[PDB]
């Protein structure tokens, strides 16, 4: 069977209950080439998420429902079995090597329980065939009415907001800011952006190249200089990566930082998510769960010398690459979905009305 | 299956066993529980017979004509391949830990994935990750100058040439590679002229061809010299193997 | 159908006849009163003359609550209309619902007086901005259950609304006293709770009032008293104001800059009293929510 | 050990800025309010140079003037700046020739030209350049200092865009070539061969235009008479490594800034870069060059205010922009990504983007100027529109009611002015 | 003229790039130069010594803003020329307005200068050692300590409180200088038991952290901070979570200026440290801001450690009456 992806360097005392990985070190050095165990299509999609050749919630939720239906093509029920039981049983695995690979999200966690759901309701008198249809039919309705159309509506409703000469912070990459940027600025806002940015990802650049190529003036700084540009600025809007059930915004790892800093200045914070990103779960702090990144990552060139090019020489030193953090409810104003504009404090309210 | 395993005889059974051993060894040690093999015919259409009183797990044998490329091989043998390709040769003596090109071609979604090793008359380019090749070229085709286009060096302004490596002739092609093979019977030879081809169509949804570069070993050339080169390495190289 | 004029004239004198009865309902049965004879035959004419009714009403009177109980009224008519597709059965049904609804919200008065005036204690001291109706009632709920307390009230300096609050709450033997807008910060360490009215209710749970009720609020929340709220349920609307300045222009001026309305975020804000019961704010995006699919 | 000498080029022997370099010389043409002599000077003082000598042929006495009067020329001052003068100069390569021929150069100068921006340190080139030398005993001769950009930035000209084939195990540069007008680049297999350890071919680089060089670099220009430009050069050595090797190298900097202005375009692009930082701590608040009427004040969205400018009410300073001292603005106005020099005046309700506006401009009510230039003591009357790319040139008065042309440089000079006039545009 | 030329020297090494690296450094530099200057500048009276020092303390700072240390030993060679003058001739308070002169000559009056001079050198040379000595009383055994970015005297602090204590030292490099994976691994040299993260982090672990130490770049009249860029989140996630904030800074980084002056604050450098050159077109249009230095309020720091002790902010404005005159705040 598949191996257990092996630990690198050592990890802070804090931290010593998460994995964490690096990206070098690859599970398919000990698994064969015509893989057998693993779905080639498995095999794939775990290779570009611990290589990191996909990196938003929303592309990987994609890349995970595409590589399912190609498995779900592929796959042919065994003699003497039933289909709503085997497909599950099977998929478990694949599911444990993805996690292997790189942690799953959130919207990756919501995209599996809701496709366990349908083949669970798949019938047991009907052919395999239309089984299969109707599994390859409900994941692209599932893809379109969650992502796409999600994204519209969340942008006819960010278009209100959005004011004429005013100014709006972003951080980081996602793709539905960048969106709901563009099509403010195409319906006829004029406005300025301010980019952050944070190491080691410098993922900012990606929207700071998209506000560019769409029109829109914008301006870049890091994170530590943030609280040098809030005194003109007129509105915080953030991604989130998950809602949870406490109204806690989970998100990159500087999010709540500017949120806080935010607050200090008396500026309005917007954050904009997709319903099906919701979690049931709650948590309070980045603590308990979270993601560590390859350490290796944080080295950086200043100059001739890199500090932390042997790091591993040193005993006491320990170096963390966090991803995530959680943001306390009573730091945000806005949530903004495609079932409208609500308090922080609504979000289980929606995952009661989106459950029955 | 992700892989269709090809072996090219187009062949010689010397050596402390035989030289088409080692390329079986290498892919019955990673999966690959069956493979296709194209058996020569110009010097004996018998050497399946040969290969009959070997040892591996399943192999199935085709004869061929009397001369044939390896793209000519491959137009013979279409109706049985159905997926991506795996194809080798009979020269082929390497220790290679073959998921790193297999792993090329996975990650990026490769059209080609193809192995080469330090040298020790054609010339290649890579990017600077070193992965990607964005040019290859030979000196017959060169008449005194080597011509790169704008483009390349638009999106790529850093191009680090090789000249010396060898070519291990071991390719992970795409299953549509092989299909635009067939459509087209002017193609003779995969290294003489289509992966040349491929590699100038990345550049005119979008062709990627990728390279992995070795430092252990290579392959047992015709050359007689490579043969004994070959012969004293393996003392070596079978103990493990 | 009914004439712009004929239906700005039957708002005025329905709140005329009744000074005791808020804008809102006024609205409301001027909006039912017009649908009554109409003289139409599609449900999508019916809306289109509702939303111009409604703009006229909030021309008369750019309150906050008479655009709520618009926006109701425009929710109400679809909810009816979504069972019957036929619009003669529609009608009976929008007519019958209209009235029931009219005689619930008449008895929302009482049923906040009677929910809300047990958080009164004895010997208690209330603080209060302007004149409200709903607080009125409270305070008269509280003095007939035998319980003695005394009222601090704002002047309320635009229109000053806080002396007839004292008026009417010396009409019942309550000891009121009168105090200045800029001395609330002075007063509050003597108050034990904040009693305050609200002319709408926001989507987070905030609330949309008299230009002195976020310093009020404000100035409650520094020294950790209660502030409680006691508002109708057709009060509850869908805006969100990021801050006051976000707040609609429509609703703070023709009620240098002397703005009528100002906008208390839900932090600030202990416990709602509303006919649906005791709330905290975060119940009320809820029920905006069920009401909007 | 020995002290650091540069060869400075007062002399921009091509004729690029014509009709402007007709009245003042390139090289002390005002970039932020500083002349590019005095940017040049800068860099070179910074970087440890102690004796400069600069070499300047046309309009000498203007040049001359203004150096004697400069920070530089001050006793205290640790560049020693010599100004040689001569109207026999043409090109170079009779630079370099006059060099050999007094020996003015003891060992590892420094070449560069008279408008060159930049920040560079070349202590780590200069002893990669000596450790060549020293090891490969008097094999290096020229060390090129290059910056890593991309193709698509603006400082890259495609006049200037270059392509080289170098050894990236010793940075020795084996090709080299300029892009002008092609489509593909050709490069000889010869250098293959040559060198089989490893060949790269680097299109990232721009051209700083700074040289560690030698006095073989000189004994070579004076040995080949037929050298005229730094590019001929370098290409006659390349193609003629058979005999007398003498290879060269060069040096990449990443952290560090380098350009040299040729053209209106490298004007533009380089002043922005410079009201923008990218050339810290040459700041135009920073008073590199300690005159009086250069003094600034930095602040938000990089905008330099200079004493006594009474900023009109209701006008709008967006953003990088930089006002001389006297300058004096109306009301109602809207200044974007421009540089204002001393002394200039400005109506009401004009609008200003990426536009230089020298000393002494006036310029009347109403005005829309977009990304033109307008030399010292120009005027611009009421309702006038300049497209940009427009040129106004020394004094030149426009009158009212005309908009002129995107491609519009017009002077006092019939002949090289395309539509030379003093009174608008109508004849 | 060596005195001209050592004055050119340390004016152009300040306009261009810090020769001394440690402010420490920097101080010595600032008053052997003034001792320079008073010994062999001739003056007769004391006024004209003080505008001379004035004058050179004027061009000094006119250099280099962001370096207050120049001007702050400018000001105390003000101040200890203003008391010699006072002892040997003859505090805006309600006491004075109740109750209640240059241009004299005094032969000896330089001597004392001088003195005054070297004691101030003398006691400006043990200041680490002070704040490293009362470390011990502020550092608990298996405490949680967090730094940001690279300070000497706090690294002096932690390493001398390391001896006879086990804690662990979280540092956030700062960013884009991220001169914390320094003092990371110089911490880790002397077993200290580190840990290195990015300042997007901070708020993120200050939930787990006990305390905060952090050096600074000057203390303003208010009790505010000129810190490293950074430091004034982590200041607002330190009020947040409630968790001490101290500030370990000696006696020659402390200014008499206020916040709202000129706004010349912060210290701007090229953008190539944020965003590098090699992005391409997109730089011309994208504005890249890269300040270096931040401004923290005094409510949200809790204690400050100097070679005379500890203090509160509120005490802050008392260390300037006793260091500087009211007369020569404008310099």
């Amino acid at each position: 069977q598949v191996p257990t992806r092996k630990d690198y360097g050592s990890k802070v005392s804090l931290f010593s209950h998460l994995p964490q990985y690096s990206r070098q070190n690859s599970l398919t050095q000990f698994m064969s080439i015509p893989s057998s165990v693993i779905h080639p299509a498995m095999v794939r999609l775990g290779l570009q998420y611990s290589q990191g050749l996909v990196s938003g919630s929303n592309a990987r939720c994609i890349a995970l429902l595409r590589a399912l239906q190609q498995v779900i093509q592929d796959y042919t029920t065994p003699p003497n079995e039933e289909l709503s039981r085997d497909l599950v049983n099977k998929l478990k695995p694949y599911m444990s090597f993805l996690t292997q690979c790189r942690p799953l999200s959130a919207s990756m966690h919501n995209a599996i329980k809701f496709l366990n759901k349908e083949i669970t309701s798949v019938g047991s008198s009907k052919r395999e065939e239309e089984a299969k249809s109707e599994l390859r039919a409900a994941i692209d309705r599932y893809v379109q009415e969650k992502i796409v159309l999600a994204a519209q509506a969340i942008s006819r409703f960010a278009y209100q907001k959005i004011s004429n000469g005013d100014v709006i912070l972003v951080y980081g990459c996602s793709s539905l800011v960048s969106r709901i940027l563009q099509e403010a600025w195409t319906e006829g806002r004029r406005f300025r952006v301010v980019v952050v940015d944070s190491r080691p990802w410098l993922e900012g650049r990606h929207t700071l190249r998209s506000l560019v190529h769409a029109g829109v003036p914008a301006s870049y700084l890091l994170i530590p200089a943030a609280s040098y540009v809030l005194p003109e600025v007129s509105k915080v809007l953030l991604g989130a990566h998950a809602l949870l059930a406490n109204g806690s915004v989970m998100s990159r790892v500087g999010t709540a930082q500017l949120a806080l800093v935010a607050r200090a200045h008396n500026v309005p914070v917007l954050v904009c998510c997709e319903t099906y990103k919701f979690c049931e779960r709650v948590q309070t702090d980045a603590f308990v769960s979270n993601e560590l990144d390859d350490p290796d990552d944080l080295q950086c060139k200043r100059g001739e010398h890199v500090a932390l090019a042997n790091w591993q020489n040193h005993a006491s030193l320990r170096l963390l690459n966090l991803v995530y953090d959680v943001t306390p409810p009573e730091l945000v104003d806005l949530v903004i979905t495609e079932l409208g504009m609500i308090p922080c404090s609504s979000v289980p309210v929606v995952l009661r009305v989106k459950s029955s | 299956m992700e892989f269709q395993a090809v072996v090219m005889a187009v062949l010689l059974p010397v050596g402390n066993k035989p030289l088409i051993w080692y390329p079986l060894n290498l892919l019955e040690r990673v999966g690959f529980e069956e493979v296709i093999v194209v058996t020569t015919r110009d010097v004996q259409k018998a050497l399946c017979a040969e290969f009959k009183m070997k040892m591996k797990p399943d192999i199935v044998c085709i004869p061929d004509d009397a001369d044939m490329g390896t793209a000519d091989s491959l137009r013979y043998i279409y109706p049985k391949l159905k997926t991506d390709v795996l194809v080798l040769s009979c020269d082929l003596i390497t220790d290679v830990a073959l998921h790193e090109v297999v792993d090329l071609f996975r990650a990026y979604d490769a059209s080609l994935a193809m192995l080469m090793r330090k040298g020790q008359r054609d010339f290649i380019g890579v990017d600077s990750t070193g992965k990607r090749l964005l040019f290859m070229a030979n000196e017959a085709d060169l008449d005194e100058e080597l011509v790169i286009k704008g483009s390349i060096l638009q999106k790529h302004p850093r191009i680090r040439f090789h000249t010396g490596l060898v070519d291990a002739h071991l390719y992970c092609l795409k299953k549509y590679i092989v299909d635009f093979l067939m459509e087209n019977g002017s193609i003779t030879s995969i290294r003489s002229e289509l992966i040349p081809y491929l590699v100038r169509k990345q550049f005119s949804k979008s062709l990627d061809i990728y390279s992995f570069i070795k430092e252990a070993n290579t392959l047992n050339l015709a050359p007689y010299d490579a043969c004994w080169n070959a012969c004293r390495g393996d003392r070596w190289e079978d103990l493990s193997r | 159908p009914m004439d712009d004029k004929e239906l700005i004239e039957y708002f005025k004198s329905q709140m005329k006849e009744d000074p005791d009865m808020a804008s809102a309902v006024a609205a409301i049965r001027t909006l039912l009163e017009f649908l009554k004879r109409d003289k139409g035959e599609t449900i999508q004419g019916l809306r289109a003359n509702l939303t111009s009714a409604i703009e006229t009403l909030c021309g008369v009177d750019s309150s906050v609550a008479v655009s709520s109980g618009g926006e109701l009224f425009l929710r109400f008519i679809s909810l009816a209309s979504l069972e019957y597709s036929d619009y003669s059965k529609c009608k009976k049904i929008m007519i019958e619902r209209g009235e029931l609804f009219l005689r619930r919200i008449s008895l929302s008065r009482n049923k906040i007086a009677d929910l809300c005036h047990t958080f009164i204690k004895d010997g208690a001291t209330i603080l209060t901005h302007a004149y409200s109706r709903v607080v009125l009632r409270v305070l008269e709920a509280a003095v007939a259950a035998k319980k003695r307390f005394s009222v601090y009230v704002t002047e309320s300096q635009p229109d000053l609304s806080g002396k007839k609050m004292a008026k009417a709450l010396c009409h019942l033997n309550v000891p009121v006293t009168v105090v200045l807008d800029a001395a609330v910060g002075y007063i509050m360490e003597k108050a034990d709770l904040v009693i305050v009215g609200a002319e709408g209710v926001v989507e987070n749970g905030g609330i949309i009032n008299k230009i002195g009720t976020n310093q009020m609020a404000v100035c409650a929340k520094a020294q950790n008293k209660p502030f409680y709220v006691v508002a109708e349920s057709f009060k509850f609307v869908r805006l969100f104001p990021l801050n006051q300045q976000d707040v609609p222009d429509k609703f703070k001026y023709k009620a240098e800059e002397h703005p009528w309305v100002d906008y208390t975020a839900p932090s600030l804000i202990t416990l709602l009293f509303t006919d649906l019961g005791v709330l905290t704010p975060s119940a009320v995006s809820d029920e905006l929510i069920k009401l909007y699919l | 050990p020995p002290p650091l000498q540069a060869v400075l080029v007062a002399d921009s022997f091509d004729r690029r800025f014509f009709p402007i370099s007709k009245d003042q010389p390139r090289v002390l043409l005002p970039l932020a309010n500083v002349a590019l002599i005095d940017y040049t000077l800068e860099f070179l003082t910074a970087t440890g140079v102690q004796e400069t000598f600069v070499f300047c042929c046309w309009k000498a006495a203007q040049i001359k003037e203004h150096l004697l009067k400069s920070k530089w020329c001050r006793p205290t001052s640790l560049n020693v700046v010599r100004i040689i003068t001569s109207e026999l100069y043409r090109s170079l390569g009779d630079v370099l020739r006059d060099v050999d021929a007094k020996a003015l150069v003891r060992s590892d100068f420094l070449l560069v030209y008279g408008d060159v921006i930049s920040n560079i340190n070349i202590t780590r080139a200069l002893e990669e350049h000596r450790l060549r030398r020293k090891l490969e005993k008097n094999v290096s001769v020229m060390t090129m200092i290059f910056k890593e950009s991309s193709p698509s930035h603006p400082t890259r000209c495609h006049e200037d865009n270059v392509v080289v084939a170098v050894d990236s195990t010793t940075n020795r540069v084996l090709h080299f070539q300029k892009t002008q007008g092609l489509r593909r680049f050709a490069f000889p297999l010869s250098l293959f061969q040559g060198s089989s350890d490893g060949v790269e071919v680097r299109y990232d680089l721009l051209d700083c235009h700074i040289s560690i060089c030698s006095p073989q670099v000189a004994q070579l220009f004076t040995d080949n008479f037929d050298y005229q430009t730094r590019d001929d050069f370098v290409r006659g050595l390349l193609v003629n490594e058979e005999i007398l090797g003498n290879q060269i190298h060069m040096h990449v900097t990443a952290k560090e800034y380098g350009a040299r202005v040729s053209n209106l375009h490298m004007y533009s692009a380089v002043c922005a870069d410079v009201i923008r930082r990218w050339v810290y701590p040459l700041t135009p608040e920073a008073n590199f060059t300690d005159s009086t009427t250069q003094s600034c004040t930095h602040s938000r969205h990089n905008i330099y205010r200079g004493p006594e400018v009474s900023l009109g009410h209701g006008s709008i300073l967006e953003e990088n922009v930089l006002l001389g001292s006297g300058t004096v603005i109306g009301s109602n106005c809207f200044i974007t990504n421009s540089v204002i020099g001393p002394g200039c005046h400005i109506g009401d309700n004009v609008v200003l983007d990426q536009t230089y506006l020298w000393q002494g401009v006036r310029v009347a009510a109403g005005a829309q100027i977009h990304q033109s230039l307008l030399c010292d003591n120009a005027e611009v009357k009421e309702r006038v529109t300049l497209k940009p790319r427009s040129v106004l040139t020394s004094q030149v008065v426009v009158g009212p009611n005309i908009t002129l042309p995107e491609g519009s440089v017009i002077s006092l000079h019939p002949p090289d002015a395309e539509e030379d006039e003093d009174d608008g545009e109508f004849s | 003229s060596e005195l001209s030329e050592r004055i050119e020297s340390f004016v152009e090494t300040l306009k261009r790039g810090g020769g001394p690296r440690s402010s420490e450094e920097m101080a010595r530099e600032t008053l052997g130069l003034l001792r320079q200057i008073i010994t062999d500048h001739r003056w007769s009276n004391a006024g004209e010594l003080m505008e001379l020092i004035r004058r050179e303390g004027r061009r000094m700072t006119a250099a280099q803003p962001s370096e207050t240390t120049v001007g702050n030993m400018v000001r105390r060679v003000l101040k200890i020329i203003r008391e010699e003058y006072g002892r040997l001739h003859g505090q805006e308070s309600l006491h004075k307005l109740l109750t209640s002169d240059f241009s004299f000559h005094y032969a000896q009056l330089q001597s004392n200068i001088i003195e005054a001079i070297n004691e101030l050198l003398v006691e400006l040379e043990g200041t680490m050692e002070n704040i490293a000595a009362q470390a011990l009383e502020h550092i608990h055994s298996n405490e949680v300590i967090m730094t940001i970015g690279f300070s000497r005297t706090v690294e002096a602090f932690l390493k001398e409180a390391a001896r006879k204590r086990k804690f662990h030292v979280i540092v956030a490099e700062c960013a884009p200088f991220c001169q914390g994976h320094e003092m990371a691994v110089n911490l880790s040299k002397a077993g200290i038991e580190t840990t290195v993260m990015t300042d997007a982090a901070i708020f993120a672990v200050m939930s787990r952290v006990n305390k905060v130490i952090i050096g600074t770049k000057t203390i303003l009249a208010n009790g505010a901070l000129r810190a490293v860029t950074g430091t004034h989140t982590l200041a607002l996630a330190a009020k947040h979570h409630s968790t001490p904030l101290i500030v370990c800074a000696p006696m020659f980084k402390l200014s008499p200026q206020f916040p709202n002056e000129e706004d010349s604050f912060h210290k701007f450098v090229a953008p190539e440290e944020v965003l590098p050159f090699t992005e391409g077109d997109i730089l011309e249009k994208v504005s890249v801001h890269c300040p270096v230095f931040d401004y923290v309020p005094p409510e949200l720091i809790t204690l400050f450690i100097s070679n005379i002790g500890g203090n509160a902010p509120s005490y802050i404005y008392r260390l300037m009456s006793e260091l500087y005159h009211p007369d020569d705040h404008v310099l």
